[PDB]
């Protein structure tokens, strides 16, 4: 099991759960991509 | 494959679980 | 004090997870761009 699995997947549901994204896949295209650039 | 499908099955499950309860307990 | 989530989520997540294992990705932030862009694209 890879380390940082668990917080990821929770860390986009959370946002899913605020936000309310009418789609799932593309909210999670820039979720995702906004965590990679964050840094 | 069948056991790296139901692995994945529960992280997701514990993951959403725990998404759930963060955010009821971070509304109140 | 009840909430849910949309139908599709878990099932998603459990897409992006599955391959996670299968490939064990060194990035794994990237990959799930990479994953998901796939998903958007692939219509």
């Amino acid at each position: 099991i890879p380390p940082g699995l668990t917080e990821l997947l929770q860390g986009y549901t959370v946002e899913v759960l605020r936000q309310q994204p009418p789609d799932l896949v593309e909210f999670a295209v820039e979720y995702f991509t906004r965590l990679r650039e964050a840094r | 494959d069948a056991e790296l499908v139901r692995l994945s099955k529960r992280l997701v499950e514990n993951a959403v679980l725990k998404a759930v309860q963060q955010y009821l307990e971070e509304t109140q």
